[PDB]
RNA sequence: AUGUCAGCGUGU
């Protein structure tokens, strides 16, 4: 009807895995595909808020280049591998896990004492190897909410408990999007012919929905946009 | 998005039959300089050429 | 590690003192981020002796141009190993190869 | 060598595959050689030289 | 003013001064009087230098990126998109293009 | 607000003129607390006596003039001052 | 602070001419500069909808390719000259204009026949230059409101097809320099040029082409 | 609150 545009609409979640998901958005209008599924890859892969690991404290450990006797890995490859921990909090935006482990074997994120408001995606995900018998880690993650990629460096720019020694910061890459792809392609609409469908494959950490994170770059998207429909 | 590729470097088909024949060349020059025909300078300079 | 490499980075990694090479065969006893007990075999026993190796590898010393020399272990508890096998990857080096 | 490793894989035998511009979102007009290259870092830093 | 830890340099100006971002260092001097000043803008800024005083050749022309840039827009094909078609002017064709 | 100064180099003619003219004027502007004859587009002292010679309004001989009226105003008015 | 973002301000027109303008934003969030101003110039020149003509009977002529003896102008540059004309139709999807003229060639758009709801806005747009005085030129235009440019060699001997370029917007070019406040100097500033053909004023494009496209993500708004 | 010697290296 020349002034009238189809409404575009949200058909289909298939969830391949517990991060691999496909979003489908339908129907489009000749040219509206791309410029949507542009808009809402270049949102979500720099807007999507996540939470991750921020601040860890071992009980002995003392600073990010020593060692622990025990422990089969370095303690700044043990904070390599706490940032990679995917985690979802729910209700708050500041959590403190603990975790304690003792005896030969790997460490993987299912010791981490139970917290209620808090999820964990990859239960083993590995940490550490401890492996004389007599040997026993006990850690302290202060995991917050944001968005991004917050450097460590950026993050001590106001001192207020003046970072008592033996607290190690990590940077946090706070993004819970790894990876998005769109097509465009043709269907089928009341017989027009001429109506095409997005497909949005979003490769995650689990920690977001995906229909959640297409909502909330839809909204981010409107809410900026807002500003031009006023246009002084 | 111009990119430079190991395709894009297209080595000529004639490449080799030319680098054969020169080197036809050259031994029918070094053969008859080995019968004493030619003097080593001229058969430098030959070869060169 | 070099996706394309030319097959010297084992050589390298090896003559170079960079990483600990174990003397003697046998099997790990004990495996840590600092040191590593060997438990020699009884062929290469001498008489009159425990039989052990120990490696303490050297963590984060500055080297001659102020950059970092750590060591880290590449072995693990009950891995058998044989003379001239790396125990420990120094700077630069993963597994055995030289990885700038 | 090269050609047949690269059709082991599910990958194209030029080498040269077809990216997309991240701001714009057009296809560059020309495909692109893209693939893996060993990057070292010299002792050169920027804060020594400033 | 860049937020960074380089000093970022006019593609153009580096011709003059043979100058490749491949780690060459360069001096910033800040000149403070009023006359130094005047001097820098009239004399010594980058616009007024553009013909070589050693044979009066100009010294900024585009070297790399700029050339192939130019070159690949002007350039004709024989079987493209559009061809033998009339537009009203180049806002059209630009249009079309995009 | 300044990228090139051709126009008010061939209006002084020499480029070497220019600069002490513009200096001078600068100076004036600045420590004289002399009013600029043009607007001020949040400008700096150079670039605004820089600005008023590309018109004209800027020159030696306007300079020498100006200083000269003013100086003669200034004595005049102090000796009737005195007296 | 998670879901605050940072919104547009500084939001200045400057106006070269009247159908010709530019609008500085200086706030905005890192990257979201090419994500406002890509999504709006796609819109801007390919989904804006108005009216324009489609296709012109000419009397006397059979083929785009033939002459009319008459007018100076081949029929290829008054093809030309219907395509740059502006026209504003209202309540009517499609109509048919009739224009006559003989004598002397200064052939603007005023002589087109008046209908009410048609509406030229540039009344001086020169269609066709009349060399002999006693020569006449009768022209068929036909007008339909569309959406976009549709070029007319994708898509009745005598008439002949011209590009419609529906789209009221003759060009669009966004821009993205660095802005700084407090002290974050990575912000995104964005700088839209705009040049209408005259329909509506350029202000008007950019708040249609924003209201469509928030019209679009409107399911999903929450 | 230096200087010098020697070596290495960077950019030309
Ligand atoms: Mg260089």
């Amino acid at each position: 009807s020349v002034t009238e545009f189809l409404k575009p609409r949200l058909v289909d979640i298939e969830q391949v895995s517990s991060t691999h998901a496909k979003v489908t958005l339908e129907p489009l209008e000749r040219g509206f595909g791309h410029t949507l599924g542009n808009a809402l890859r270049r949102i979500l892969l720099s807007s999507m808020p996540g939470c991750a690991v921020t601040e860890v404290e071992i009980d002995g450990v003392l600073h990010e280049y020593s060692t622990k006797e025990g422990v089969q890995e370095d303690i700044l490859e043990i904070l390599l591998n706490l940032k990679g921990l995917a985690v979802r909090v729910q209700g708050k935006d500041e959590v403190i896990l603990t975790l304690n482990k003792s005896g030969i074997g790997p460490v993987t994120a299912a010791d981490i004492t139970h917290d209620g408001d808090v999820e964990i995606v990859k239960p083993q995900h590995v940490i550490c190897h401890l492996t004389d018998e007599n040997a026993s880690i006990s850690m302290r993650i202060k995991v917050q909410r944001g968005r991004g990629y917050v450097p460590a460096s950026t993050r001590i720019h106001s001192e207020e408990d003046e970072r008592p020694i033996g607290r190690l910061l990590v940077d946090a890459c706070y993004s819970p999007v790894e990876r998005i792809a769109y097509n465009v392609e043709a269907a089928r609409v009341e017989q027009r012919t001429d109506l095409d469908k997005l497909v949005i494959e979003m490769e995650t950490n689990g920690t977001i929905d995906p229909e959640e994170a297409i909502r909330r770059a839809a909204t981010i998207l409107a809410e900026q946009l807002e500003a031009f429909v006023d246009l002084r | 998005g111009a990119s430079v590729g190991i395709d894009d470097m297209v080595i000529p088909e004639k490449k080799h039959e030319i680098i054969s024949e020169a080197e036809a060349e050259v031994a029918e020059i070094q053969e008859q300089f080995q019968s004493g025909l030619v003097t080593a300078g001229e058969r430098y300079n030959k070869v060169i050429d | 590690k070099p996706l394309v490499g030319t097959g010297m980075e084992r050589a390298v990694a090896v003559d170079s003192g960079v990483t600990a090479v174990a003397k003697r065969g046998g099997v790990v006893q004990y495996v840590d981020a600092s040191r590593i007990v060997i438990k020699v075999n009884e062929d290469e026993m001498y008489p009159g002796e425990a039989g052990i190796d120990i490696y303490n590898l050297t963590k984060y010393t500055r080297s001659n141009q102020n950059t970092c020399i750590n060591q880290m272990p590449c072995v693990s508890l009950g891995e058998p190993v044989e003379r001239g096998d790396v125990l420990a990857d120094g700077p630069s080096t993963d597994l055995g190869e030289l990885a700038l | 060598e090269i050609k047949e490793l690269l059709k082991l894989g599910d990958l194209p035998t030029s080498g040269q595959i077809r990216l997309y511009d991240g701001r714009t979102g057009e296809q560059f007009e020309r495909p692109v050689t893209v693939g893996y290259m060993y990057m070292l870092k010299l002792n050169h830093l920027v804060d020594d030289k400033m | 003013l860049i937020e960074g830890k380089a000093i970022q340099l006019h593609p153009l100006v580096c011709a003059a001064y043979n100058a490749d971002f491949d780690g060459d260092q360069m001096a910033v001097h800040v000149p403070l009087t009023l006359e130094a000043q005047l001097e820098a803008r009239a004399l010594m800024m980058s616009t007024n230098n553009i013909l070589s005083p050693a044979n009066g050749e100009p010294i900024i022309v585009p070297s790399q990126d700029v050339v192939l840039g130019l070159y690949y827009m002007t350039r004709d094909c024989v079987n493209a998109k559009g061809e033998g078609m009339v537009l009203t002017g180049p806002k059209e064709a630009e249009r079309l293009y995009r | 607000a300044r990228v090139t100064v051709q126009d008010a180099v061939e209006k002084i003619g020499n480029r070497f003129d220019l600069v002490l003219v513009a200096a001078r004027r600068a100076r004036q502007m600045q420590v004289g607390g002399k009013d600029p004859l043009v607007p001020e587009e949040n400008d700096k002292t150079t670039v605004i006596a820089l600005r008023e010679i590309e018109e004209g309004l800027i020159n030696n001989q306007i300079l020498d003039v100006r200083e000269r009226q003013e100086q003669q105003e200034q004595e005049a008015a102090e000796l009737q001052a005195v007296t």
